[PDB]
């Protein structure tokens, strides 16, 4: 299809700081890509972002009751729906599933490539280390990422390039707020 | 901060599409779908514990629908410029043979919210067990989106992901296949 | 253990 299209997107934010102590609710409103009129609970009114949403901005100020459900959205819409929600979102914890397998970074003889697989996590935040014989290697670490997996998981590799020795034993170190120890997995020639 | 919850919505001309969702750190908690008018919630258990009346999100579709054309008055009718998408290709978990799996397809940075996904083994479209995600928001304020396959894997089949966008002149394949 | 939603504000004209 060659018609032109025309995008309008409302976007209603809460950001928490420290579980429901202190709270900013956003309403944010965009044509397009562009954002032209926002409500900050920092500010207690709207303001036009663009010129385009001066309008909006001088006419919904003027409603009173508006403004007043906008101002109370902390309250009445953020810390509600943080509450109803909490249980399953921000108590979510997920332990990720470690697998480590040897690949090559080039079509070689030997593999040169110690991929440490460390997928089904959740929340995001993960460290994820490589050991050489109980010691750190921080040199030669290629990773993925976070991946979101879009299914309430996430996942990542690790890699680590090196010439594996007869009798070296690398090991996969992996902190998560679900664990409450280091999870690692050994890996030998 | 350490937690966002964002009620995302967005109404399409001349498509007539509308969509109402709500974001939790990146992950979707739940959807409207305007033609049942029914909360889906991403995972199942979530409606164990939660519920939404779904009629205050086509509520706010019609005001959005309003407001779309208040503003492209406004803007003297100028048209929402194509943001082709990046599409990754990946599996759920590592692979091994005949032990089941997924394919997920990630279509990533792009705008308009439409878009045609086709899974193909072999070079032929399957429809079998696929499934999908609605347009995910992006702060960005582009969209981004899920498609999924579940699969055996074999040393004898090839997969791609033909992705179909108003940006892109050809279509996008991104290639998948057992090591 | 309902999920609240926020009003969209309609613009002028
Ligand atoms: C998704 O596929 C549909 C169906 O092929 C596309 O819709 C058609 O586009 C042509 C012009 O290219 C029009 O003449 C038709 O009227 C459209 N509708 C139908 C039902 O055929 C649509 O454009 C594709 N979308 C994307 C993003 O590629
Ligand atoms: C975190 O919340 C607790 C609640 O009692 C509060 O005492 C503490 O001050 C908060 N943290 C910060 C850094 O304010
Ligand atoms: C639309 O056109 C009018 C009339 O020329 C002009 O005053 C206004 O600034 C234009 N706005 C945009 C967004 O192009």
């Amino acid at each position: 299809d060659t018609r032109p299209r025309f995008l309008e997107q409302v976007k209603h934010e809460c950001h928490f700081f420290n579980g429901t102590e202190r709270v900013r609710f956003l309403d944010r409103y965009f044509y397009h890509q562009e954002e032209y009129v926002r409500f900050d609970s920092d500010v207690g009114e709207y303001r036009a972002v663009t010129e385009l949403g001066r309008p909006d901005a001088e006419y919904w100020n003027s409603q009173k009751d508006l403004l007043e459900q906008k101002r109370a959205a902390v309250d009445t819409y953020c810390r509600h729906n943080y509450g109803v929600g909490e249980s399953f979102t921000v108590q979510r914890r997920v332990y990720p599933e470690v697998t480590v397998y040897p690949a090559k970074t080039q079509p070689l003889q030997h593999h040169n490539l110690l991929v440490c697989s460390v997928n089904g996590f959740y929340p995001g935040s993960i460290e994820v280390r490589w050991f050489r014989n109980g010691q750190e290697e921080k040199t030669g670490v290629v990773s993925t990422g976070l991946i979101q997996n879009g299914d309430w998981t996430f996942q990542t590799l690790v890699m680590l390039e090196t010439v594996p020795r007869s009798g070296e034993v690398y090991t996969c170190q992996v902190e998560h707020p679900s664990l409450t120890s280091p999870l690692t997995v050994e890996w030998r020639a | 901060e350490e937690h966002v919850i964002i009620q995302a919505e967005f109404y399409l001309n001349p498509d007539q599409s509308g969509e109402f969702m709500f974001d939790f750190d990146g992950d979707e908690i739940f959807h409207v779908d305007m033609a049942k008018k029914e909360t889906v919630w991403r995972l199942e258990e979530f409606g164990r514990f939660a519920s939404f009346e779904a009629q205050g999100a086509l509520a706010n579709i019609a005001v959005d629908k309003a407001n779309l054309e208040i503003m492209t008055k406004r803007s003297n009718y100028t048209p929402i410029t194509n943001v082709p998408p990046e599409v990754t290709v990946l599996t759920n978990s590592p692979v091994e043979l005949r032990e089941p799996n997924v394919l997920i397809c990630f279509i990533d940075k792009f705008t308009p919210p439409v878009v045609n996904v086709t899974w193909l083994r072999n070079g032929k479209p399957v429809t079998t067990g696929v499934s999908e995600t609605v347009f995910l928001p992006r702060e960005d304020h582009l969209f981004r989106k899920f498609h999924y396959l579940p699969f055996l894997p074999s040393t004898e089949d090839v997969y791609d992901c033909r992705v179909e966008h108003w940006g892109l002149d050809e279509p996008l394949l991104k290639h998948w296949e057992f090591d | 253990q309902y999920m609240r939603a926020d009003q969209a504000a309609g613009g002028l004209r």
